[PDB]
């Protein structure tokens, strides 16, 4: 269940980057900065293989 | 379940900034954006069951 992608990003990325920012953001524009809630989020999932 | 509540609007300004009566939607679920902020979506699924 393992294979991670990215959902959220503040932009799109540049060819070929290989960024791991990682944070919360927000669906709601709630500074939630570094903890959860509900409105904001953080990015990665994984596929359940 | 058995036989849901379908509905639909049109012709009408609209946002996520008003998207539900409380922001705390214990129960939704949102491939745009849930309740708080948002004001930018548009389409011919005028549904809104």
């Amino acid at each position: 269940y393992n294979y991670r992608y990215r959902l959220f990003r503040k932009s799109n990325l540049k060819p070929f980057e290989r960024d791991i920012s990682t944070e919360i953001y927000q669906a709601g524009s709630k500074p939630c900065n570094g903890v959860e809630g509900f409105n904001c989020y953080f990015p990665l999932q994984s596929y359940g293989f | 379940v058995y036989a849901w509540n379908r509905k639909r609007i049109s012709n009408c300004v609209a946002d996520y900034s008003v998207l539900y009566n409380s922001a705390s939607f214990s129960t939704f679920k949102c491939y745009g954006v849930s309740p708080t902020k948002l004001n930018d979506l548009c389409f011919t699924n005028v549904y809104a069951d």
